RNA sequence: AAUUCCUUGUCGGGUAAGUUCCGACCUGCACGAAUGGCGUAAUGAUGGCCAGGCUGUCUCCACCCGAGACUCAGUGAAAU
RNA sequence: GCUCGCCGGAAGACCAAGGGUUCCUGUCCAACGUUAAUCGGGGCAGGGUGAGUCGACCCCUAAGGCGAGGCCGAAAGGCGUAGUCGAUGGGAAACAGGUUAAUAUUCCUGUACUUGGUGUUACUGCGAAGGGGGGACGGAGAAGGCUAUGUUGGCCGGGCGACGGUUGUCCCGGUUUAAGCGUGUAGGCUGGUUUUCCAGGCAAAUCCGGAAAAUCAAGGCUGAGGCGUGAUGACGAGGCACUACGGUGCUGAAGCAACAAAUGCCCUGCUUCCAGGAAAAGCCUCUAAGCAUCAGGUAACAUCAAAUCGUACCCCAAACCGACACAGGUGGUCAGGUAGAGAAUACCAAGGCGCUUGAGAGAACUCGGGUGAAGGAACUAGGCAAAAUGGUGCCGUAACUUCGGGAGAAGGCACGCUGAUAUGUAGGUGAGGUCCCUCGCGGAUGGAGCUGAAAUCAGUCGAAGAUACCAGCUGGCUGCAACUGUUUAUUAAAAACACAGCACUGUGCAAACACGAAAGUGGACGUAUACGGUGUGACGCCUGCCCGGUGCCGGAAGGUUAAU
RNA sequence: AGGACCGAACCGACUAAUGUUGAAAAAUUAGCGGAUGACUUGUGGCUGGGGGUGAAAGGCCAAUCAAACCGGGAGAUAGCU
RNA sequence: UUUUUU
RNA sequence: GGGGAUUGAAAAUCCCC
RNA sequence: GAGGGCGCUUACCACUUUGUGAUUCAUGACUGGGGUGAAGUCGUAACAAGGUAACCGUAGGGGAACCUGCGGUUGGAUCA
């Protein structure tokens, strides 16, 4: 049956990719965590 | 023109369609168009916020002249159109300096009529008149607020206002609605009743014609459950409550008129 | 009676026999006018009831055609 | 490699989204693969995507998003102006063939098109973030024209039968060709041109609009397809050669017509209806500030340019979302033959496949089917499930009825093949010839050839001719609900929600109401024949009494009563 | 002409059997409703947690919804086992 | 307002 | 209900229980 | 052999059968009114100016006769 996760790019960047996380006091406090976590991937990019 | 259809159908049988011939047929004066888009009843917080209010036709704007200037320049109506935003009809009316303008449409209305706005302007059905000079007692199309701002009175299909005395520099309106209010005086006005009228007979039929019209269905206070509206619940249908709004504001008689700010201008409220 | 406790109420009809059905009465435990009343052609994967056709639904099973079950080889679980 | 079988509006083939090297070749098999594996969408190498014209970038805007200044707001920030982003929509251009192990509208052959820069040569008023036009728009329905496509014949090459017959009214196949360029048709729309004048188009205009006359009847847009050309070629059965038996060279026949024919196209049309149907740019033109030998503008020819990113592969799936090589899910595009009403269905074509454990046996039992003596609802909570009906044409069809309906009620008769009327009819298509002509994609007259139901009569085979697949069971009483609809994704589809209709009630516009401590914004670019609230819930006949209590409206004289 | 009739596609989900350590964390098979409309569907946009959204079932809001998920207060508290 | 049968 | 008035006599009606 | 009979076959058609309708008689729980019945109950509408003149048509209401509404008639009494 129709599962829950239809992929798509253009809505996966534009919902949680970097700018959009960056073009926010609270998305750039996302980025401060992981950053500070180490995280290898802050976002997800190409 | 009213009409029976036939029942060769349910949902058809009850129809009651308002056909009107001396109506123009297909599109309308494109100049005077401009978008619209639908709002779903939503804010610009995107919140419903008037409840009921989506769907239905297409739909483009006619830019229709109310404030009614042109002071000297007469014009011809050239033909009455249909206005999808609006009970009222619509006419093109062509300026004998070579301008088109949509005008509403009085009872009169006919293309080939002559109409005329300003002081002078002859009171004749449907001309456009500062109220200063227009005999108490005319029945009068849609009506100025604030001199020079535009007419908000009476735009609808069959509506009017009787203008009933001018004693001072206000006039005393008798509007449709039944209240008594003075006004400016030095506020347009034009001449006649508002066009159509037959309106009020139309019929729709079928749930379908209101939902092509933009109207999605309204779902009872008492169909719900407690925690949804005030009304609600008790195993089979119940009430007992006391009629409120579902943001358990009373109803039945509360009036929620409040202006102070505008109260002088009502001579005597709405019976 | 989507309302009726006593209740399978009583008479009528239907059946060989009918706590349901339909028709009546009305003694309405505890119907009733937009908490709408009472009708209503048509519509309904809607509830109840009857009749024709039809049949393994059943008296009462039987035979047959295939996929497993069974033996061989390879792999190889689970609940507890 | 020879058979057999399955899908064939897919189980084929293309694109998107998504994946992201899975593509090709080698080579290896531990592990991954429900077995083995030598094989793999596994491991390891190596190879592989070539664009002015396909796509994106790009110009242009939607919803909506961001937003200098700005308004708001303890802080954070909220909202918005100019603007600036945003495609799912608008905007210049490439077709056919051939080729790789794997790329091609990208390479090669052939043959085109677009718009810019520079030049030269003639001809000339050109010029805006602006004005006007255009772009630029719904649903339903009805034919006409046509193509894609197919059938038959003609044509060409090949054939003369494993078993009686088969050199003819016989068998098999092939019978294909693009853009572009030329013509401008079927057919759709609209009268043309000239001069004068103006309170409109934020400025102006030679544009549009409005008004005056004058003067011609034929004038201009638009347009499938056909015909020609492109093609002197490409393609093409089959040959003849080499073969490292995979294939590589060279060669090449006919290459037409009649009929049928779309859900494609003319048709962004037409007729008609109401619920009345994006924006902006490109584009045509108008002028403004401007340049007035210039510069720009038009035209033909020559030349330069057209970047960058994408381009393998999977695609209704073993490569995507489903933990798996999972019977699930997944948007668009194509649409052959016989029979059909058909995109149903059954058999096939092209293409793709037999579902990655097999071999035997031929118990109970379970699953999925087939037939069934007599009986025929005895079954069971209930006819659940089975069984039965099942096309078309014609005759025929009750109560009730809101006069549509109920009806497909019910119930009957006919249904194959052959012959005849008629070696193939009514119909359809329509070529010669003849003439006419404002001259041809013309008209008329012509009926050859092609194609073709339906009926009746007569005959005939079987048990049976809507002979399979497909494909309503029908009827009588009654509850509820008017009706189509909506619902508890996943135990409830209904008598629940909804609903057209009715009623009460609020709201005079800076509305009531709602979102928001605001600004802002929905209501509404609406204005009481409108908008909210609540209750009822088609229609028919109607809707009684009660205002004590509770809520609500109106009312102040007095009594009581807050801050102060 | 029609929320018209029959019926594929397509949208739904009335009955039954199978499945129920399933092929499947809601399906398959046979029948079933709708099927020019209150139809269906692609892409993109908006609405956010006592908030949305809801032809209202307390339904739906990433396999859960009588108040989502993630992190923190936090070793809440637990006269209970 | 009523005033039994013949 | 009883009593009287009033009726031709009832009922109604008035006065005394 | 010709002819004929039997048989077989075709037509017409009596029984008979299916479907669905028309009509008519009897019949029916229950139910509406009508008619009849020496002295029941309740009021007393009409007949007289019947104590609100009556009646007809018609619509609502009411234990009942009847009441009320609207037009018409006189088949109405009083010097109104
Ligand atoms: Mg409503
Ligand atoms: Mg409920
Ligand atoms: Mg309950
Ligand atoms: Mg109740
Ligand atoms: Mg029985
Ligand atoms: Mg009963
Ligand atoms: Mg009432
Ligand atoms: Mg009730
Ligand atoms: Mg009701
Ligand atoms: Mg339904
Ligand atoms: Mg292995
Ligand atoms: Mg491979
Ligand atoms: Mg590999
Ligand atoms: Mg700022
Ligand atoms: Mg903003
Ligand atoms: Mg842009
Ligand atoms: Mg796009
Ligand atoms: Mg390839
Ligand atoms: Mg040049
Ligand atoms: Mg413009
Ligand atoms: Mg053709
Ligand atoms: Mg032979
Ligand atoms: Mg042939
Ligand atoms: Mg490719
Ligand atoms: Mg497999
Ligand atoms: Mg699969
Ligand atoms: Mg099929
Ligand atoms: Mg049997
Ligand atoms: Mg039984
Ligand atoms: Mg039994
Ligand atoms: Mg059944
Ligand atoms: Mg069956
Ligand atoms: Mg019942
Ligand atoms: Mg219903
Ligand atoms: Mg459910
Ligand atoms: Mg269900
Ligand atoms: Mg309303
Ligand atoms: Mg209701
Ligand atoms: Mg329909
Ligand atoms: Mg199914
Ligand atoms: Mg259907
Ligand atoms: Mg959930
Ligand atoms: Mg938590
Ligand atoms: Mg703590
Ligand atoms: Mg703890
Ligand atoms: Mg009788
Ligand atoms: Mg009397
Ligand atoms: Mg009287
Ligand atoms: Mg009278």
């Amino acid at each position: 049956m129709k599962r829950t996760f239809q992929p798509s790019v253009l809505k996966r960047n534009r919902s949680h990719g970097f700018r959009a996380r960056m073009a926010t006091k609270n998305g750039r406090q996302v980025l401060a965590r992981r950053r500070a976590k180490g995280r290898a991937r802050l976002t997800v990019s190409k | 023109a009213v009409v029976k259809c036939k029942p060769t159908s349910p949902g058809r049988r009850h129809v009651v369609k308002v056909v009107n011939p001396e109506l123009h047929k297909g599109k309308p004066f494109a100049p005077l168009l401009e978008k619209n888009s639908k709002s779903g009843g939503r804010n610009n917080n995107g919140r419903i916020t008037t409840r009921h209010i989506g769907g239905g036709h297409k739909q483009a704007y006619r830019i229709v002249d109310f404030k009614r200037n042109k002071d000297g320049i007469p014009a011809v109506v050239e033909r009455l159109e249909y206005d999808p935003n609006r009970s009222a009809n619509i006419a093109l009316v062509l300026y004998k300096d070579g301008e088109r303008r949509y005008i509403l449409a009085p009872k009169g209305l006919k293309a080939g009529d002559q109409i005329q706005s300003g002081v002078d302007a002859a009171i004749k059905p449907g001309n456009t008149l500062p109220m200063r000079n227009i005999p108490v007692g005319s029945t009068v199309h849609n009506v100025e607020m604030k001199p020079g701002k535009g007419g908000q009175l009476a735009r609808s299909a069959g509506t009017y206002v009787q203008i009933v005395a001018r004693d001072g520099a206000y006039v005393t309106l008798r509007l449709r609605s039944g209240e008594m209010r003075k006004v400016e005086a030095d506020c347009r006005a034009t001449l006649g009743e508002v066009g159509n009228a037959e309106h009020m007979l139309r019929v729709l039929g079928k749930a379908g014609a209101a939902r092509w019209r933009g109207v999605r269905p309204t779902v009872r206070g008492t169909a719900m459950n407690p925690v949804d509206h005030p009304h609600g619940g008790g195993e089979g249908r119940n009430f007992g409550k006391h009629p409120v709004t579902p943001w358990g504001v009373q109803t039945k008689g509360k009036k929620t008129r409040s202006n102070k700010r505008t109260d002088k201008f009502i001579v005597r409220r709405r019976s």
